[PDB]
């Protein structure tokens, strides 16, 4: 569910708020399109088709679906007692947060003017 | 689905682009929480509520899911022909668009710092 991923964002990231990554580039934050500004902006390019491809599965919701997860000492696991569903939520969400977590944040990309860079 | 949105609101404010709104309030675009910051952002806030709404019907995907509608004069009608999901995204949607024109559009909150504003 959207705040375990925030929290998730916090286990990898703990110098940020999980704000920062809520309107970055063409893709952090709800939506996305155009090209990704920087490696931070492909991480959530990548994050948005992972649940487009979580959303093929029936009923299944990436933004509500609670899953089972691990947070320790900085590193993630989802864990087994998670369905199909929370199963492929928890490993997009996963795969992010150690993705924002490789990448340099510039802020000059937070927050951008969306209709000017991303078509 | 997002692009029979799109073109509802072009009909109902055909003075504006429609990005306009896609980055307008807390919850527009992005963010999506925190109070409303006025009477257009709290359309948004209800839309998403109405397509929390529409996702409970299994399969039902908003932005994906095609309905049928007519623009005429600048009246949205959703058709008698759409199923249930069709049925309520297309209401969601034409309600969105009729509330998106009644509302006084303030360009301070087009593009406004979510982290700042929407906690
Ligand atoms: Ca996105
Ligand atoms: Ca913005």
């Amino acid at each position: 569910n959207r705040w375990q991923f925030k929290n998730m964002i916090s286990c990898t990231v703990p110098s940020r708020s999980w704000w920062d990554f809520a309107d970055y580039g063409c893709y952090c934050g709800r939506g996305g399109s155009g090209t990704p500004v920087d490696d931070l902006d492909r991480c959530c390019q990548v994050h948005d088709n992972c649940y487009n491809e979580a959303e093929k599965i029936s009923g299944c919701n990436p933004r509500f679906r609670t899953y089972s997860y691990e947070c320790t000492a900085g590193t993630l696991t989802c864990t087994g007692r998670n369905n199909a569903c929370a199963a492929s939520v928890c490993d997009c969400d996963r795969l992010a947060a150690i993705c924002f977590a490789g990448a340099p944040y510039n802020d000059n990309n937070y927050n951008i003017d969306l209709q000017a860079r991303c078509n | 689905n997002t692009y029979q949105f799109k073109n509802m609101i072009q009909c109902t404010v055909p003075k504006r682009s429609w990005w306009d709104f896609a980055d307008y309030g807390c919850y527009c675009g992005r963010g999506g929480s925190g109070t409303p910051i006025d009477d257009l952002d709290r359309c948004c806030q209800v839309h998403d509520n109405c397509y929390n709404s529409a996702r409970e019907q299994g399969g039902c995907r908003p932005k994906q899911k095609t309905y049928s509608y007519e623009c005429k004069a600048g009246t949205l009608s959703c058709s008698g022909s759409n199923n249930s999901c069709a049925a309520t995204v297309c209401d969601c949607d034409r309600l969105a668009a009729i509330c998106f024109a009644g509302a006084p559009y303030n360009d301070n909150n087009y593009n406004i710092d979510l982290k700042a504003r929407c906690q």
